């Protein structure tokens, strides 16, 4: 790591500018934590079911 | 209509244009010292630079 590092430190825009895409990676973190127990009305997950197969609407 | 004895003087006219021009030519420009077009070179050292006084 030492050796990378050492080479960000010799760089001039990609070690301030690679580091923005980081936060996104959180923002993932926490996004898919509220959404593994989110609460969802049953009628529209009946209704409208997210990519499931068998749909007609859909085509199949 | 050009006799043997004027040669020398055009040989010494042309001896003078070519040493005229290998005076110069002599002369070449050696190594930059310029630190402000070698300043990277201490930039991208393994190390940072110390300032030392």
């Amino acid at each position: 790591f030492y050796n990378l590092y050492n080479f960000v430190r010799i760089g001039r825009v990609s070690k301030y500018v690679c580091w923005l895409s980081l936060p996104l990676v959180f923002q993932r973190m926490w996004m898919k934590n509220r959404a593994t127990g989110m609460e969802y009305d049953i009628d529209l997950e009946n209704y409208a079911p997210f990519e499931a197969k068998k749909n007609p609407m859909h085509g199949h | 209509d050009v006799p043997i004895e004027k040669i020398p003087e055009h040989a010494n006219v042309l001896l003078k244009k070519i040493d005229a021009c290998l005076e110069i030519l002599s002369k070449d420009i050696g190594e930059v010292t310029d630190a402000e077009a070698h300043e990277m070179y201490f930039e991208t050292s393994k190390f940072q630079i110390l300032h030392i006084y």
